């Protein structure tokens, strides 16, 4: 049972920080990903990261752009969106996966989302 | 009644019969239901955060290839049957190492049903992973999970169902586990995504509240006592130097032991644990108790009605900071 | 053929036995030979036998060295003895309450995995004859009181199962604990009133008296308590040491009574020596006679 | 050697409280059961205990209607009959099973049988 | 569809197979692709200067002599296959002791694609050693 | 090594106790047997006795009517007689037995035996 909030969006022409804010049993949930999906297009990884350890991951298109940390204590997740481009023009969400739930790329593995922020550049 | 019929029958339904391919190879996925009846947990362990379980594993599917006219019995076949018969690779996704029993002989069933449906029965015992959050220990609750997967079939290719719904895992009230009491049971379905496709998945999972009464008489105990026995000091005389310094370092020395045996049968963890709260909470009342002295011992020679009413009041607020200290502790913790 | 071991920690024992199992199979019936014939183990593998498993076993296996421990005889009626030598770790559920004045029932249950009692029936052969050796078992810290054997049916989900079950009594031999227990905490217990007849002037004497008998009655409890499943109850034993260790911890108490108040009253302090003496080792030969009344 | 005594039946139109008193060998038996039988049809499982954990099952029928537990000080253990139906309405018996004496719903597996409240309504 | 179609290609597949000889046997390398998913390191050991490394190990590889024609399948066959057909003699070098793991069947997968290229799959538990320097330990 | 001496027999019309003293290696023979031969028969087992332990063991003839027991601090086993027949007319004989030396009933297991007291009643 985890709860998911976002923030930090909006519309740009830059670099910009979407936030995550998690709450409830994080434990069995050790993953936190990044997701996004464009009008009509499936839903896409954007990366992953781990609460204990800090293990990253990133999908080729974002790699050495986006990049996303947390901080335990707030129970916090970010993703840091520099160098942005018209591509990056989607519903952004913030997904939680369990354990032993199967390959970070694929959002069914995922159990917990949050609402979606649009962001349009 | 034929044997020799019984064996035409069987001999029958293995002529031509291909292990490699699923029942409906090509076509719909082939349906298999789980039961399970746990036998035992017979260990947890925090130091290899894994525990021991031992099971029936029970599967049933519809194989139509081996559908017999004719008799109407089921047909329960001595168990090297298996070996000539497609089973599902069926197998534990957080299992450690595991083994099917074999003595007196490989602990496996099969019955036929005359429509062709195969109940195949199997008993386990498996040492499975569970990770446990020790923050709060040891007034924890684990949640310990066995998962349960297709090996090389995909969603294409096999279901996965509990057969019964959430009756299908029998036996919890068997569990009799000294330290721990099993508050729920779950039983779960979903698919899993890899690279290599989508496999059918099977989670039991069980919410283990673990016993406090060990750690009150064997932990929380000893040091509430070693504590009480600190406070001894303030009622012998501030002469008796030896004597009082004595009681600081014996109580200061032994709030050591209790941790280092504690510690002795837990995980290297870098975490702060709730007992470990409560023995540093101990140990600066005792650390404390031995500065008091330090404290008196500088100044008696020349303030002796000042060293007197410290020991004076120590005999109270040592003894209630304590109360409190302990108040605090085991509201927010039970 | 043996007991080897009985686990408090693991709540099991491991038993090593020769398993025979006696059936007809008129397949194997033969004519024109008045033998029986023993064949060679391998021939097993050729046969039917049943599929009976140990449902409290943990661990098992069938002896390996030289060949397979394993024997076959055919009789002319198609009786077929089947002989196993089988060591096999069993689970033991122990209760703890009176330990170490405790006595277990460890058992051994026998049941067909697959067939009901459709297809098998189990019987004792010989009834209550049919489990020989018990006099075998050299259990240094057991003695075995009584064996019983048991025939039942027994129903799952997926049928009727024969069941037998062998059961031993155990009761566990006291002597180790006397000599490494209960021997050094009385013997704690009285270096403490030593503490009594020191001159009340020796303040160090008497609060090192005080702190190394409570401190070793410490080191009894975490040496018996590292051989022993983290049960939740307190055992017979824990009672024993609890009682030791009050006796202890009051007669430091004591000392600190006397220490404040013989300055001031100087005979009061002379009075609570002088009655402690009688009063400490009477108190506990009563705690110790309460104890081992209840207990034995 | 278990002797198992129950109370608490009587005839009502409404909550009711069955109890039953356990004595001897109980470490052995460690499961406590409920079965009823009405006047013609076969003996039928009503929910088991365990007495130590307090591990409960119940029939689908008495299944967020009736609850048991039980206190180990006493030895006892108690079917509490809320929600009460003319369905309900048989002989209810006691029992204890062993600790490898088969699945909880089968009553030829339970070994020490106590009298049997009648119970009408 | 058929099954005794694919009992029939599967056959054809493996008569006359020898196991003895690697694909392309005296022609050029076989080319071998590696995958790993780890699952867990379970435990690391100063003492034993080893660890404990749990995985999916997957192996591709083309054996022309597995093409089949007339199924737009992929076959995915009974793990016990894998004793009839040729697979790597891949090892770990710095492992101390491994096993595939066996419960209920043993841990290992074979899919075969139209074009001949085998996925062989094995879950493997290795104790591996770790040399470890310890001067800042 | 194991010497065996054996008293208390005797002429009777009754309880009797016959006892069997030993001395020598009687760690390696752990368990004492009581044998009779009758005049023309076959030596018959009646009972044997750990040393250790004091597990017993009777023939079904003697079962409810003799007792076998002993003390360690004498190295001394007894046969209590009581309740006597004109069948039991043998020369009663003591034996040792050692620790792998097959079943209890067949006196060709045992290694050490007594002189033999003639019993008549
Ligand atoms: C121990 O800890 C584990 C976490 O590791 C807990 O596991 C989770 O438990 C919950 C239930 O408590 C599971 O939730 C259920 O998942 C089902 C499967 O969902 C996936 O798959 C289907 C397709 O098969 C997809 O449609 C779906 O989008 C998912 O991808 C759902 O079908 C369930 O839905 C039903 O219940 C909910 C309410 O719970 C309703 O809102 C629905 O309408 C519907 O009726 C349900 O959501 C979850 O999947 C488990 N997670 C993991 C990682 O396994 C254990 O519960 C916990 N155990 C104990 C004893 O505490
Ligand atoms: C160690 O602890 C275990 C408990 O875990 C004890 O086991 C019980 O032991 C008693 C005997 O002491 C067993 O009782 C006997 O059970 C037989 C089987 O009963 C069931 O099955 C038959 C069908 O096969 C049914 O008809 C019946 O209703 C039961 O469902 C009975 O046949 C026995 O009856 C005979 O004896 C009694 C007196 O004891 C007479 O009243 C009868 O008329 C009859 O002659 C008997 O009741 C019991 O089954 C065991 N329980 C378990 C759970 O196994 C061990 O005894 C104990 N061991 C030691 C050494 O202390
Ligand atoms: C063979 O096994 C089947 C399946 O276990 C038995 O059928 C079940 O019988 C019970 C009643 O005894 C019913 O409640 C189930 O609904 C039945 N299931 C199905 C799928 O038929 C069947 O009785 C057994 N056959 C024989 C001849 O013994
Ligand atoms: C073959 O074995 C059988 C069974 O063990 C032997 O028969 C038993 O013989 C003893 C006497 O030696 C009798 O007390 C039993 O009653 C017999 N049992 C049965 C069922 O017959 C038999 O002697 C052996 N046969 C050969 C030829 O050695
Ligand atoms: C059989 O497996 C192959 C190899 O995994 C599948 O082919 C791949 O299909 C995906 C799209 O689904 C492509 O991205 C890859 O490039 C393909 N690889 C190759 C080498 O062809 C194929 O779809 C599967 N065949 C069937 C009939 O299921
Ligand atoms: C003031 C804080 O110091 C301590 O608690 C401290 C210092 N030496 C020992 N201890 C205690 C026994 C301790 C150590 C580690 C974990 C839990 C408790
Ligand atoms: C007054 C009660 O205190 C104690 O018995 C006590 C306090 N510290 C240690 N002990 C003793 C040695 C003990 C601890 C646990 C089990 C058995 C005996
Ligand atoms: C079921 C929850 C367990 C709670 C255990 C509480 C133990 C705390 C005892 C407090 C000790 C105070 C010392 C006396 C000072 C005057
Ligand atoms: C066979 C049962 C074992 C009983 C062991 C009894 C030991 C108790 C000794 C009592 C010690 C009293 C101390 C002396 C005080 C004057
Ligand atoms: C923290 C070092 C020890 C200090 C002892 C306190 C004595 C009293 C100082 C006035
Ligand atoms: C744990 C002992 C507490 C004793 C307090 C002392 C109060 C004395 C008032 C004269
Ligand atoms: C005076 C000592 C009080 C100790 C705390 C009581 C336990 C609280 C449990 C909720
Ligand atoms: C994680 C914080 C735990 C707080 C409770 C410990 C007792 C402190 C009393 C001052
Ligand atoms: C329980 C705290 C220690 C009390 C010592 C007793 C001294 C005598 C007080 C009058
Ligand atoms: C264990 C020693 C008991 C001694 C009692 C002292 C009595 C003295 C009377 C003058
Ligand atoms: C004076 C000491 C008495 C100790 C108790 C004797 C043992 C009783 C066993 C029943
Ligand atoms: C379970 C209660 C045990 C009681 C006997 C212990 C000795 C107490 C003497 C006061
Ligand atoms: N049953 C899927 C096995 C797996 C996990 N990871 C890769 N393959
Ligand atoms: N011999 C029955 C095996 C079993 C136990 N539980 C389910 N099946
Ligand atoms: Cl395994
Ligand atoms: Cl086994
Ligand atoms: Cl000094
Ligand atoms: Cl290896």
């Amino acid at each position: 049972q985890v709860q998911l909030v976002e923030s930090g969006g909006g519309l740009v022409q830059g670099s910009l920080r979407l936030s995550c804010a998690a709450s409830g049993h994080t434990f069995n949930y050790p993953i936190m990903g990044w997701f996004r999906q464009a009008p009509g297009k499936e839903r896409e990884f954007v990366g992953a990261i781990s609460w204990s350890g800090g293990s990253t991951s990133y999908a080729d298109s974002v790699k050495d752009r986006f990049t996303i940390s947390r901080d335990n204590a707030k129970n916090t997740v970010y993703l840091e969106m520099n160098n942005l481009k018209p591509e990056d023009t989607a519903v952004y969400y913030c997904a939680a996966k369990g354990r032993y739930s199967g390959g970070l790329y694929y959002p069914t593995n995922y159990d917990y989302w949050g609402q979606g922020t649009q962001v349009t550049v | 009644g034929n044997m020799s019929f019984v064996k035409e029958t069987v001999d029958k339904l293995l002529k031509g019969y291909d292990i490699r391919l699923r029942p409906d190879f090509g076509g719909p996925p082939v349906c298999v239901g789980m039961n399970i009846d746990i036998a035992s947990i017979d260990m947890v362990s925090e130091v290899n955060m894994d525990y021991t379980l031992t099971m029936y594993f029970q599967q049933y599917w519809r194989d139509k290839r081996l559908a017999y006219s004719g008799i109407p019995l089921n047909l329960t076949l001595d168990n090297r049957v298996a070996d000539q018969l497609w089973v599902p690779d069926t197998y534990f996704l957080n299992d450690k190492k595991s083994f099917v029993h074999g003595v007196t002989v490989k602990n496996r069933m099969i019955r036929l049903h005359p429509d062709g449906t195969v109940l195949y029965g199997l008993r386990i015992t498996t040492t499975a992973a569970c990770m446990m959050d020790l923050r709060r220990y040891p007034l924890d609750e684990q949640n310990c999970t066995l998962e349960i997967e297709s090996y090389g079939y995909t969603t294409d290719d096999i279901e996965f169902y509990w057969r019964g719904g959430d009756k299908a895992v029998t036996g919890v009230e068997r569990i009799e586990l000294p330290q721990f009491s099993i508050v729920e049971h779950r039983l779960v379905s979903r698919n899993v995504v890899f690279a290599t496709g989508a496999y059918p998945r099977l989670s039991l999972s069980f919410r283990l509240k673990r016993n406090i009464g060990y750690f009150i008489l064997q932990t929380y105990m000893p040091s509430i006592l070693i504590t009480i026995l600190s406070w001894v000091s303030f009622w012998i005389n501030y002469d008796a130097s030896a004597a009082r310094v004595a009681l600081g370092i014996t109580t200061v020395l032994t709030m050591t032991t209790i941790n280092t045996h504690l510690r002795e049968t837990l995980p290297k963890i870098p975490y702060v644990t709730a007992i470990d709260m409560y023995l540093m909470g101990c140990f600066v009342f005792v650390f404390l108790a031995l500065l008091e002295y330090a404290f008196v011992n500088y100044i008696f020679f020349s303030q002796p009605a000042r060293a007197a009413a410290i020991d004076r009041w120590s005999r109270i607020v040592f003894p209630f900071t304590f109360s409190l200290f302990n108040l605090v502790y085991w509201l927010y913790y039970v």
